[PDB]
């Protein structure tokens, strides 16, 4: 059976400078953590953020984080940049199939 | 570094087929309202398909050992298709085990349209 993955919130409005904390949620225990993240701006492939639940790929900022174990699992940004502003998805490679969630749009808080 | 075909427009219940360069990757799709999702891929070791439940028995994944060359064919295609297509690689390996995709295609956008 494959594992589902269900993130929250589906849209994140926000300002910049403010803290911004994506869940991933999955049906069943990802074993040994193996849980990635990656950012997607519009017109380019997705870009590996976090694996191992908690590992920052290199050449990724400080100001991105993850942790979590089981089913529970959060990638933070500590303080938003513009650049940042994008779409977010989780994934497990714990089990075959790999799965992804459906992905967190984080956007610019109106006004 | 993987480097896909270019754009395709499909008539419904059609065949696409996409390739990627490298210069035993995973097709992975992005479709309109439903995320990420991988299609199958071609494993280590042993260089054959495996493929998701989903896109079982009409989706085709090959490679071109010689060329280094990796091909999906996706069949009788559905509005729902409408995606753009990633090849990715995750990276003998000794170290501690990682099947995260470090590495993506440019992604080839294939529109099905009535």
């Amino acid at each position: 059976m494959e594992i589902v993955l269900t993130q929250s919130p589906g849209t994140l409005s926000l300002s910049p400078g403010e803290r911004a904390t994506l869940s991933c949620r999955a049906s069943q225990s990802v074993s040994s953590s193996y849980l990635a993240w990656y950012q997607q701006k519009p017109g380019q492939a997705p870009r590996l953020l976090i694996y191992g639940a908690s590992s920052r790929a290199t050449g990724i900022p400080d100001r991105f984080s993850g942790s979590g174990s089981g089913t529970d699992f959060t990638l933070t940004i500590s303080r938003l940049e513009p650049e940042d502003f994008a779409v977010y998805y989780c994934q497990q490679y714990g089990s075959s199939p790999s799965t992804f969630g459906q992905g967190t749009k984080v956007e610019i808080k109106r006004l | 570094q993987l480097v896909q075909s270019g754009a395709e427009v499909k008539k419904p219940g059609s065949s696409v087929k996409v390739s990627c360069k490298a210069s035993a990757i995973s097709w992975v799709r992005q479709a309109p309202g439903q995320g990420l999702e991988w299609m199958g891929g071609i494993i280590p070791i042993f260089g054959t398909a495996n493929y998701a439940q989903k896109f079982q028995g009409r989706v085709t994944i090959t490679a071109d050992k010689s060329t280094s060359t990796a091909y999906m064919e996706l069949s009788s295609l559905r509005s729902e298709d409408t995606a753009v297509y990633y090849c990715a690689r995750e990276g003998g390996w000794l170290g501690k085990p990682i099947g995260a995709f470090a590495y993506w295609g440019q992604g080839t956008l294939v529109t099905v349209s009535s």
